[PDB]
């Protein structure tokens, strides 16, 4: 209904789906580093 | 967001780097490749000085101080924790000072008006340049440049120059000065007649620049002009910055004693040394 | 939580992913620095002392 | 009083600092508030006002009294944003969001867009004090003459595209500010154009003109009149030639 | 291209003499020259100028004082011309001595400084009188009396009113080039030290403030000049595109502008600060403050 | 092929400008460095400021 | 308490939705940082003290 | 009344939304406080 | 993951090109200065 | 959608291009990385 | 009277909410102070 | 008392929500940096204290 | 007195209304860190000394 | 005295009363600090020293 962009809600679930993919991707890279960094010298 | 007249100047165009990209507003703020830039060094610059003052253990914002690296350091980067810190935020500060003209380079072309105002920056930013590379390069170290911190640059200031006795003695410092005291009288007198015209007594029509120009004329015998003033203030700033960026650069590179002897060669005139009378004789 | 798809609806793509690049990357260097900052966790220093050079 | 303090620490100097910081937070108020006679209320690109109108109020209005009869002019006023607004603009939304440019759709130096653009100023010549017109043909100025530097008249002008399209004819001026504000010039086509004289630069042999191409003098906006122009006139012509540091650069060479 | 710095073509014809709102014409001069070197950059018309009882008082009294203090000055080099020239700077006419108090001075020195210092007090206020008068015979504001009238406070400050609130008038300036930088170093050091004055921080923010703010307005109107924006007053009633372009670099720059009426007041208020802050700091200095440095260590902006 | 080259050169002149600027940089404050060695020797024996 | 949602018939999303980003992003920061000037309860020195290092 | 434009379903409907993120956002700062709670306590 | 490509769909790839290129060279030139401001990692010396 | 204009087939072989270069210059940076840390170790 | 175009009825809306959300946040910072005045108190 | 609702017929509620929004984040803001300037009022030197750390 | 109502008509009650609750908020403000000032009125050292802290 | 009220044709309500307002303030402000400067007037320290505290 509602859309200060122009982007019907079939559009945003598309760029939503990408977007998402590409932050759990950011997000795994970034867990397997912590992880490695707590192994190899923790700060907690 | 928009003035009532802001839409008809919204093109494209006026970039320097890019193109499409990056050309779009944020509110009221025009945001381009140097606009990203000044962003993320203005942004790495604050959270550096605040990650400084919070090792240091202050918060309070009028005892904030990065200071930078000591004189044996020399030219070399120093520890985060002892200098680093500052060169960082100072590489960060020059970095967002230089794109913070160039946006204004790319905002005058899409407007469609002359380059004076980022020229006019390009002072004050090779002022502070003076202060915190080029002389230090020219001293042997960074240690020379002033701190970052609201009265501790103040006190960088006071001994700096009184390592030269009074500073009042430099030349290009007089003309400085001077510079600074006429700009601020024009300004003043200029916002004055501007709105003394505007602004008239009550009962009375609006006036011209007539009416300026002939009380400036009745008051003092001249007029200068409206492009005049406006000249002469922009052209008053800039020669202001010169001559402090040269009272500066000199200062400890080419003159070494304190201030005062310089002007005992006029007194030491070989034609009247020796008279008696007066302060040096 | 299933409807947040609407914030396309509500942000341009082009200045939310400009913004998020700018801020990942500045915030990635500031935690970066901090590390450097402390003699621990320089993992430059620290490896210099653990192997002896 | 040296040491007296109040309570506390508090002595002249602090009550002092404190009440200056009480008058600057005033004196900000009522500067930007001031700055608020022009340009509000703020709008949408669709032309709608707009949610957020700023967090300072827009102030009451003050009125003008204007001489030579030209009447009162009140600011804010909704009649002054509608004789200065621009209808029927020549632009193409670039983005259904907003912050995003709006692109001409045809020459933006004859649709008056972009740095072209013009306000809809009133059709009616800046005046002196005594009712006379500012600016005059040359000819028209009774004692006016080139007491220094180069004099244009029947020069060359030199466009961007290094190619000559008229001579410099006239000169309009100042008359109580004694300068040049516009070179006339005679164009190849048999029409005469004014230019302003902070776009054009002398050289000994010719006058160079590198905002605009040979093909935009033809188009410029001429004056109903001969002997005077109008501040609408003045703004558009001003905006057509400035325009071409941006719409004519791909033709600019040198 | 061109950047509107210098002109490239000069005309003129008859000399503008003025407006007859209120003014005398008979007080008005009938001379004028035009110098081609002033030109290039404003206008060259020199003259006319008005010459009344306002005026003719200052330029008797700041005559008089300037003269005072060169007869001093040539007492104090032995009537030598060479020694004149070769102490020029370092020359002065020194404020009275302390034992003196606020008496009227028994000394030469100090009663050429009382006489010297009462034409400057004659001839500053009738300036400020003639600048008032020569505003309301036009029909115009006085709002450039009211900025004279701030420099007027911070000179009062240093000659008249602190010197007598401390008790002494060995407290004011001299009259010397060298001498007056010596007082103002030697206040500073008599006082803690002056940066640490807020009001001495203040009058530097607004001094500073007055470059930066007229460096962006001249760029700025020197760039909407091919658009007209010098003529303000006009666009001031009439906005042209000028002034919107204007308006427009400065709020995507930094988000706010003014208008063209509007950065004037900025322009008046930065100004007329400089001084209305300082004459404060001044005040504050030896009357309620014996030391700076130690203030701003209670008050928290100096560690301990 | 086409396309390859294409972008290799669209991105290598993205590093040669940002070479040019950083040769830039390090010629001024190597120059200033230089021109500093052949002032006396008491432009290097200054008081530090403390800051 | 049912008509909160009226927010939105007074504040536009955008301009709600960037300053509060910018508030919690600064707020976070802040806080991380008094923490952090704090030695007992910098994690950084803690971890480097509970495991010897 | 509207200063927006936007009709209450329009305005319900976003408040939903930013209501779950709030809740999500504020859920996850819980549990953070309880982990460095029992890390290291401040009260 | 599979639709990447859509990011040439929002930005233009020749600046992007560009763009990345300066950025690239410039951390690495970063990195390489900050390697040489250390004796142990610096291999000229 | 295309704000850019690229159709999804124009897109697809420009980031098959782009990925080819990407994994071209990790391979690189990765090999640099062993010899480097052959060299001097820094964990 | 009105200086910016709100009825009684819309008016009195609008105030019924923000009545709520007041009295919702001094709820709060009712428990809060309770809360600290357990813990420390000041009086 | 019962007609305070008219203070949105002569207040606009926007203006009025944000300028309490940040009077009322810098009331808090100020009495916690109050309280955190008082060694006795400062929870985390407190908490400091009262564990042993 | 009955007629005290009349300043409405010679001001406007939106410049009043905000400048009232400056005016109040500063002073109230201004008391309060008087008070804190002198030891003896300072709530926060009074309720220190009193529990024994 | 009988024709004082004619100083409101002479003078406009509005500036008088703001002016009157403002001048009676910060006459009482400065009033209200000469006393408590001295320590006899001063009303806290004497209260402090009538009820020993
Ligand atoms: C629209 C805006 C307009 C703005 C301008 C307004 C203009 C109109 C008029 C406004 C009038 C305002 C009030 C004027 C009169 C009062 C002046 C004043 O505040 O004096 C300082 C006043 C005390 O006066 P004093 O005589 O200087 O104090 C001597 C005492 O012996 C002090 O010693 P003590 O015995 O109390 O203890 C000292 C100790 C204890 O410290 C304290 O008790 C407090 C110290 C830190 C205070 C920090 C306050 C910060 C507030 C920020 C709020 C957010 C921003 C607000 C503005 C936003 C917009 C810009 O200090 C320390 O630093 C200890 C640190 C920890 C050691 C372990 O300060 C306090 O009482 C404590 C701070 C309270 C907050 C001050 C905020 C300013
Ligand atoms: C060692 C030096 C001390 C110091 C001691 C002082 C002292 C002492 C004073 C200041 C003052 C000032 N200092 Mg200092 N100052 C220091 C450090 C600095 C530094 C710096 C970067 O280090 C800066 C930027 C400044 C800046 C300033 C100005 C902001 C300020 C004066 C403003 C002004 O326009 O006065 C100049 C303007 C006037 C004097 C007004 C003149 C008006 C009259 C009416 C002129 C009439 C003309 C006459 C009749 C003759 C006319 C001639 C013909 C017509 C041609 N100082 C250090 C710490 N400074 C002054 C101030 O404001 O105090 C806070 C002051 O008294
Ligand atoms: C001809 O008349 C004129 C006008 O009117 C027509 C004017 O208005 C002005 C303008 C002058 C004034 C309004 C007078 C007052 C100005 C001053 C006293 C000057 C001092 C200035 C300031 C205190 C303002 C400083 C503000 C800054 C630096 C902006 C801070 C903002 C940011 C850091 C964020 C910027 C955002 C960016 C770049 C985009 C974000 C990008 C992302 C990726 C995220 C002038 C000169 C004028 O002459
Ligand atoms: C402290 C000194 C100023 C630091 C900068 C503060 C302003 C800022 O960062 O953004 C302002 C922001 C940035 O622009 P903006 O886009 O938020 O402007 C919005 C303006 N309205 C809402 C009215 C449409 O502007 C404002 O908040 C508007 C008014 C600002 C006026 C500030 C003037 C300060 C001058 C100080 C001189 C005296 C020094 C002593
Ligand atoms: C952002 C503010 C952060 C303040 C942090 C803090 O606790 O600072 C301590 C300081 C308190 O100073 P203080 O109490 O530490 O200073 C004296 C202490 N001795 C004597 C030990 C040195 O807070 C401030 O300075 C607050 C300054 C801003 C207050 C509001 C000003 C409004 C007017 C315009 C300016
Ligand atoms: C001071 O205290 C310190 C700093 C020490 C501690 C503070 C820490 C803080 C404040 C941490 C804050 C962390 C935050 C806020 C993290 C946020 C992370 C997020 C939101 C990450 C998001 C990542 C998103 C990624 C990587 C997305 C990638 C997307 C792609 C690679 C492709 C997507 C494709 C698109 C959009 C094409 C679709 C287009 C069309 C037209 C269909
Ligand atoms: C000095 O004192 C110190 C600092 C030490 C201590 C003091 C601390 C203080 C004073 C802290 C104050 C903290 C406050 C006030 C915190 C407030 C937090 C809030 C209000 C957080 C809210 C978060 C909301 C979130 C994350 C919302 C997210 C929403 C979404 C993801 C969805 C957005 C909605 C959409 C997309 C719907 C759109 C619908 C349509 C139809 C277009
Ligand atoms: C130095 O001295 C110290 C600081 C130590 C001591 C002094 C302290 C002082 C002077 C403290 C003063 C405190 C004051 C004056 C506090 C005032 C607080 C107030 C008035 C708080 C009000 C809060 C209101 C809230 C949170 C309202 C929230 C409302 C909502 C969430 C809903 C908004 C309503 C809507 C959307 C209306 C519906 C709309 C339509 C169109 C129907
Ligand atoms: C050195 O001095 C110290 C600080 C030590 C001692 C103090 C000195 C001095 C000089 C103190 C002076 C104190 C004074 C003058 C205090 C005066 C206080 C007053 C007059 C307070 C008045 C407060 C009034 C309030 C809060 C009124 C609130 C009203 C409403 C919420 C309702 C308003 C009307 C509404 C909403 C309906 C409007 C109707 C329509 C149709 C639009
Ligand atoms: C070749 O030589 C001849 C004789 C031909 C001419 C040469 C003249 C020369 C060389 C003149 C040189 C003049 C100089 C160097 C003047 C310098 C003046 C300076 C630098 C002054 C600086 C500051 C002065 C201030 C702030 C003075 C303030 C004075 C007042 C506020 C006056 C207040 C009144 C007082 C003290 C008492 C008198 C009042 C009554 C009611 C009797
Ligand atoms: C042993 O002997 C004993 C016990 C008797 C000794 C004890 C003595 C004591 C306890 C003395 C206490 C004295 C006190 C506490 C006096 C209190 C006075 C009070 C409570 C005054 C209350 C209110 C005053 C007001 C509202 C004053 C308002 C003044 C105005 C000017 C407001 C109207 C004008 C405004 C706001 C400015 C604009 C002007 C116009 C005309 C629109
Ligand atoms: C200050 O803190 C320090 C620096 C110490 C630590 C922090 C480091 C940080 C924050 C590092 C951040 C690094 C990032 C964000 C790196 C991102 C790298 C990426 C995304 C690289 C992508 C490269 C892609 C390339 C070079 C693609 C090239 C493609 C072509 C040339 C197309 C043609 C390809 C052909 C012909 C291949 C044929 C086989
Ligand atoms: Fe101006």
């Amino acid at each position: 209904d509602l859309s200060f962009t122009g982007l019907s809600d079939e559009q945003a679930q598309e760029l939503h789906s990408v977007y998402m993919s590409g932050l759990w991707l950011f997000v795994t890279i970034a867990v397997i580093a912590h992880i490695a960094v707590y192994i190899w010298r923790p700060w907690l | 967001a928009l003035l009532s007249f802001e839409r008809k100047y919204r093109v494209p165009g006026g970039t320097l780097v890019g193109g499409n990209l990056f050309d779009f507003w944020v509110g009221p703020f025009y945001v381009g490749f140097f606009g990203v830039t000044t962003f993320f060094f203005a942004a790495l610059g604050t959270l550096l000085i605040l990650y400084g003052t919070a090792m240091e253990g202050v918060w309070n914002p009028q005892l904030i101080s990065i200071e930078p690296p000591s004189v044996e350091n020399g030219l070399a980067f120093a520890p985060l924790a002892e200098g680093g810190l500052w060169q960082l935020i100072t590489i960060c500060a020059l970095g967002a000072f230089i794109s913070w003209a160039l946006r204004e380079v790319e905002i005058c072309r899409k407007l469609g008006i002359g380059l004076h105002i980022p020229f006019a920056f390009s002072f004050a930013i090779l002022a502070y340049a003076v202060l915190v590379v080029f002389r230090p390069l020219l001293m042997g170290s960074w240690g020379y440049a002033f701190p970052y911190g609201i009265w501790t640059h103040l006190d960088w200031v006071s001994n700096t120059g009184y390592t030269y006795g009074n500073f009042h003695y430099n030349p290009a410092h007089m003309l400085g000065i001077s510079f600074f005291f006429t700009t601020a009288l024009a300004l003043a007198l200029h916002g004055a007649l501007v709105l003394s015209a505007a602004n008239p007594e009550k009962g009375q029509e609006m006036k011209t620049a007539d009416h300026e120009d002939t009380f400036f004329r009745d008051l003092v015998g001249y007029s200068i002009g409206t492009l005049g003033i406006h000249r002469l203030g922009l052209l008053l700033a800039l020669m202001a910055v010169f001559w402090s960026a040269v009272c500066m650069i000199i200062t400890g590179t080419i003159w070494f004693d304190q201030w005062s002897n310089w002007w005992y060669w006029w007194v030491e005139l070989p034609w009247w040394v020796d008279i008696p009378g007066g302060v040096n004789g | 939580m299933s409807k947040f798809y609407k914030i396309w609806q509500v942000f341009d793509p082009r200045r939310v992913f400009v913004a998020q690049g700018v801020f990942l990357f500045l915030l990635a260097v500031m935690i970066h620095l901090i590390l450097l900052s402390k003699p621990d966790y320089n993992w430059l220093d620290v490896g210099t002392a653990k192997y002896g050079r | 009083m040296v040491g007296v303090n109040f309570f506390g620490d508090f002595d002249l100097a602090s009550l002092a600092i404190w009440s200056f910081w009480g008058f600057l937070a005033f004196l900000i108020y009522y500067l930007q508030t001031e700055n608020m006679r022009e340009g509000y209320p703020l709008e949408m690109e669709d032309g709608s006002v707009a949610p957020n109108q700023g967090l300072f109020p827009v102030p009451k209005p003050k009125t003008f009294k204007l001489p030579n009869g030209r009447g009162e002019i009140v600011m804010p006023s909704a009649e002054n944003e509608a004789a200065h607004r621009r209808n029927d603009l020549a632009l193409a939304r670039t983005s259904v969001s907003e912050g995003f440019p709006h692109a001409p759709t045809g020459n933006a130096l004859v649709d008056g867009v972009g740095p072209a653009s013009w306000v809809p100023r009133r059709d009616e010549p800046e005046l002196d004090a005594h009712g006379h017109n500012k600016i005059m043909p040359m000819a028209l100025a009774k004692g006016f003459n080139v007491t220094a530097g180069r004099d244009p008249r029947g020069l060359p002008v030199q466009a961007a595209d290094l190619e000559v399209v008229g001579r410099v004819s006239e000169l309009w001026v100042d008359v109580p500010e004694q300068m040049v504000r516009y070179l006339e010039i005679d164009l190849n086509s048999g029409k005469k154009r004014l230019v302003p004289m902070t776009l054009a630069k002398i050289w000994a042999d010719r006058v160079r003109v590198n905002a605009i191409a040979s093909d935009s003098f033809e188009n410029i906006p001429a004056t109903r009149s001969a002997s005077e122009v109008t501040k609408l006139e003045e703004d558009k012509i001003s905006g057509y030639v400035a325009g071409g540091w941006l719409y004519d650069a791909d033709k600019r060479k040198r | 291209e061109y950047q509107n710095i210098f002109t490239q073509v000069q005309v003129g014809g008859a000399p503008e003499m003025g407006l007859v709102e209120g003014v005398d014409l008979s007080n008005r001069t009938k001379g004028t020259t035009n110098w081609t070197l002033l030109g290039w950059f404003g206008n060259a018309q020199i003259g006319p100028i008005y010459l009344g009882g306002w005026g003719t008082v200052s330029l008797i009294s700041g005559v008089l004082w300037f003269m005072t203090i060169g007869a001093w000055f040539w007492y104090e080099a032995g009537f030598n011309p060479a020694v004149f020239m070769r102490d020029l700077f370092y020359l002065s006419l020194d404020a009275p001595d302390a034992k003196y108090g606020l008496g009227v001075p028994r000394d030469a020195e100090g009663i050429m400084w009382f006489i010297a210092s009462f034409f400057m007090f004659v001839a500053v206020w009738s300036w400020w009188i003639r600048t008032y008068t020569r505003a309301a015979a036009l029909g115009m504001g006085k709002h450039t009396a009211w900025a004279f009238l701030s420099a007027i406070w911070l000179w009062m400050v240093l000659g008249f009113i602190r010197p007598i609130l401390m008790g002494s008038w060995s407290e004011a300036v001299p009259y010397g080039i060298f001498t007056h930088l010596d007082w103002t170093n030697n206040f500073s050091l008599t006082y803690g030290n002056l940066f640490y004055n807020p009001f001495h921080g203040l009058s530097i923010a607004f001094l500073y403030g007055s470059a930066l703010l007229f460096a962006m307005h001249g760029a700025t109107i020197l760039a909407v000049s091919r658009f007209g924006g010098d003529r303000e007053l006009e666009q001031i009633v009439d906005r042209g595109t000028a002034a919107e372009r204007a308006a427009l670099f400065w709020r995507w720059t930094m988000g706010f502008n003014a208008t063209m009426e509007g950065i004037h007041r900025w322009a008046w208020w930065f100004g007329v600060l400089v001084t209305l802050t300082g004459g404060i700091g001044i005040l504050l200095s030896g009357t309620v403050v014996d030391n700076w440095y130690v203030w701003a260590q209670v008050h928290g902006y100096a560690p301990v | 092929i086409n396309l390859r080259v294409w972008a290799l050169g669209q991105m290598v002149w993205g590093a040669f400008l940002a070479a040019v600027g950083v040769v830039v940089v390090i010629c001024l404050l190597v120059g200033t460095y230089l021109a500093g060695l052949l002032l006396p020797e008491q432009s290097k024996q200054a008081p530090s400021p403390y800051g």
